[PDB]
């Protein structure tokens, strides 16, 4: 039946009178999707609305907060597709060079270079990684720091009831907020930057954001177990639990 | 004077036939003696250590046996006579009669050793002290090297150090400077003994302890051991010995009795490093034997296995556990001793993960609260604190009253965080590294003629923060309500006083003109 959905938007798209239907109903339909983490099928869908709509619809409390979830909803795709680069790069570092003890007088040399190569690209997987990981941050807290009301939040109060919708709307910051914190807190962790790991707990328990509301118990504790993780390589390193100099 | 101790030698002598003759020439001493403490008591010390360095001075050992006889009824013919007091022991020259027959005890343990190579290095030791009679008489004397056998051990050293330079390590060489180490031993084993039956000195052991470094160096397994099974036999009568004599001295005078266990503490440490190549079997009885010197015992059971022994270690101890725990911070399973290490700020590290949520949240308030040194901070250790909290299992009520007391503390802390991007860079102040700052600095900047763009959202958080305080309210109260004037260029007095909704304010004290007035009639109406 994904194919029948994804097919409906086609027909609403191909009359540009119907554009704010094609866009409501192109957003119900990739609602239904994130809630099955189907992205390649929420982003199928999210080409087929043409890159110019939002220009031409300009409204209804109907039109507003269509134009806003859409925008939410590529806010959140594209902190998935900047993760999974930067993932596929964590897992591509160059391999150390193979030792071959008892050497010939050869083998040491093509060594000494294979050895000498390798502490080259080690340097740059750490080059692209950090502008992959300075990228996909950005992308992780243009979500979770949603501006003007936080991420699939509507701005507009006045529209006719849609529970589907609405409680479709609360579902999805259920799934994807705890699930969004917990990869920002995997490429802060991977990167080693610690401090701002535990600077989670100022983000979730903000109250301009309230993102607290949107975790279970259970998936807080696991947070701050994630966090007194990130602290203790900070130990190591010889700072307090924060990250700050111990005077 | 010399009438005298030679008046008492004649007493001793008869002391071994009868006693009554004797014992009225110490009553005629009694009644003719001084009898002033400080020094004419010690004017007869004097002349009781003159005789007893006279009965050291006297078949050469067993003449020395009836020479620790003569001194121990020489010893005996004082304590009943009496002799009961003197003491000049004073600094290099009672503790003089123990000390002369513990070197007494000690010639008879090298005379009882008597091989070539110790006969050697000892006619080298008294022949560069002086020249000897060549009329026979080589041992090549003895007699007066017993007065003075502490001469004859700092320099059968340098003869081990002499054939130690020609030794050429190889094995026979390394077998020669064992042979004197176990003599030197041996004969400070004797004088410990001798003690039970109750600066160069010391430089010699500190050198031989290094000798005895280079050589297992390179050295068959089992000798290198019995020269490690040696020196800790030596080490281990030292570090005794400046217990003892700390133990004589207490008190008064604390600064020299605090500056000499920094000395023996920087020892037991250069004895410590010493045995840490060495066998740390060893290490529990060097521990003992200097029974403290934990760091050192302390970094032996870390670099081992041996959470067994760090564990026996505080089974029997008077606080060490106190001392394992502030030596684990000041320097795996170390994650178990970092369990308990932990207990301290740190507090709710191990809170979480005991998964003692409520725990957690009570100390990271605690530590949000004393915080003071980082603003960037105090703001983590809240939200954490919350968020903890929030996690925790208090019931509905206790949590909305956590999340109450709370959303004050982060109302205080919004004042210092909605600080404006103008002033923080025209005061140059860091951006996160800096104070948790007051409410009367907070006041006081917000209000600064630094800040430019000051609206009326900048002074009505500058009588926010009025409730902040714990000095004089209605000074400020006014200042700030002055700049909120200036600023107007005589339009937010106006605003101010829009968003307060009032006997606050003052009037006449204000002008210490015509629309301050002017504003404030519609301000009587406003207020009624």
């Amino acid at each position: 039946e994904d194919r029948l959905k994804i097919d409906v938007i086609d027909w609403l798209v191909f009359d540009p009178a119907q554009r704010a239907e094609a866009l409501k109903q192109g957003n119900a339909i990739m609602r239904k999707f994130l809630a099955s983490k189907k992205h390649e099928a929420a982003k199928e869908v999210f080409v087929k609305i043409p890159q110019d709509s939002i220009a031409e619809i300009y409204l209804p409390a109907e039109d507003d907060n269509a134009i806003r979830e859409h925008l939410c909803i590529r806010a959140y795709l594209e902190a998935h597709e900047t993760f999974n680069e930067w993932f596929k790069h964590m897992n591509s570092v160059p391999q150390k060079p193979a030792l071959i003890p008892q050497p010939t007088f050869t083998e040491k040399v093509a060594h000494e270079h294979k050895e000498k190569k390798y502490e080259m690209d080690f340097g740059i997987w750490k080059g692209h990684l950090d502008a992959l990981t300075a990228d996909v941050k950005e992308k992780m807290y243009n979500v979770l720091l949603f501006v003007d009301g936080g991420w699939m939040v509507d701005v507009r109060e006045d529209a006719k009831e849609d529970h589907e919708r609405t409680h479709q709307m609360v579902l999805l910051r259920k799934l994807c907020l705890p699930m969004l914190c917990f990869l920002l807190h995997t490429i802060l962790h991977s990167t080693g930057q610690y401090q701002e790991c535990l600077q989670l707990a100022d983000m979730v328990s903000s109250e301009r954001h309230k993102l607290y509301l949107v975790f279970s118990k259970e998936e807080l504790r696991k947070l701050l177990q994630k966090l007194r993780e990130s602290s203790l390589m900070l130990l190591d390193q010889g700072l307090d639990p924060l990250g700050y100099e111990i005077q | 004077k010399i009438k005298l101790l030679k008046a008492a030698f004649l007493q001793y002598c008869r002391k071994d036939l009868g006693h009554a003759q004797m014992v009225v020439d110490e009553l005629f001493s009694s009644h003719s003696d001084l009898d002033s403490d400080s020094e004419l008591d010690r004017a007869v010390t004097q002349i009781s250590v003159d005789l007893m360095d006279d009965y050291p001075a006297s078949i050469i050992l067993h003449q020395l046996e009836d020479k620790m006889k003569a001194h121990s009824f020489l010893m005996d013919f004082i304590h009943q006579v009496g002799l009961f007091g003197r003491l000049g022991s004073f600094p290099v020259r009672l503790l003089l009669c123990e000390h002369a027959e513990k070197l007494s005890a000690a010639i008879v343990l090298k005379n009882h050793h008597s091989r070539l190579s110790d006969l050697v290095n000892t006619a080298i030791l008294i022949a560069l002290n002086k020249r000897e009679y060549e009329i026979p008489s080589n041992l090549t004397p003895a007699d007066v090297f017993f007065r003075e056998v502490s001469q004859v051990d700092t320099i059968c050293e340098c003869l081990l150090e002499h054939e130690e330079q020609v030794l050429r390590d190889s094995i026979e060489w390394a077998e020669v400077v064992i042979n004197v180490n176990n003599i030197l031993k041996d004969m400070l084993q004797a004088a410990s003994h001798y003690r039970q039956n109750r600066r160069t000195v010391i430089i010699r052991q500190h050198e031989i302890v290094l000798k005895v470094a280079y050589p297992q160096a390179d050295s068959n397994l089992r000798n290198i051991v019995t020269e490690q099974l040696v020196a800790l036999i030596d080490c281990f009568l030292d570090g005794y010995v400046s217990q003892l004599k700390s133990v004589d001295k207490s008190s008064n005078r604390e600064r020299y009795d605090n500056l000499e266990m920094e000395y023996l503490q920087k020892r037991s440490d250069l004895l410590s490093p010493l045995l840490s190549l060495g066998q740390y079997l060893w290490a529990a009885s060097l521990a003992e034997k200097y029974c403290d010197f934990d760091i050192l015992v302390q970094m032996c059971e870390q670099t081992d296995n041996q959470s067994r022994l760090q564990r026996y270690m505080t089974q029997f101890a008077d606080q060490n556990f106190s001392d394992f725990l502030f030596r684990w911070y000041l320097e795996q399973h170390g994650q178990l001793a970092n369990f308990l290490q932990a207990h301290e700020h740190l507090s709710w590290l191990h809170e979480i993960n005991s998964q003692e949520l409520e725990k957690a949240h009570a100390t990271l308030l605690g530590l949000a609260n004393m915080e003071t040194r980082y603003f960037a901070k105090k703001k983590t250790l809240l939200g954490l604190s919350k968020l903890a909290a929030l996690a925790s299992d208090f019931s509905e009520d206790m949590l909305q009253e956590k999340i109450e007391e709370m959303a004050e503390q982060e109302r205080f802390l919004l004042h210092q965080e909605t600080l404006p991007e103008q002033l923080l860079a025209e005061k140059q102040l860091n951006l996160s590294a800096m104070p948790v700052l007051t409410a009367p600095q907070l006041i006081g900047l917000y209000i600064c003629e630094e800040n430019r763009r000051a609206n009326e959202y900048d002074f009505k958080k500058a009588l926010d923060l009025l409730e902040y305080i714990d000095i004089n309210i209605n000074d400020l109260k006014l200042e700030i309500l002055c700049k909120a004037l200036q600023r107007d260029n005589w339009v937010s007095k106006d605003s101010i006083f829009v968003k307060i909704l009032l006997p606050e304010v003052k009037d006449l004290l204000q002008a210490d003109e015509f629309v301050l007035k002017a504003n404030y009639e519609y301000y009587v109406q406003g207020q009624i």
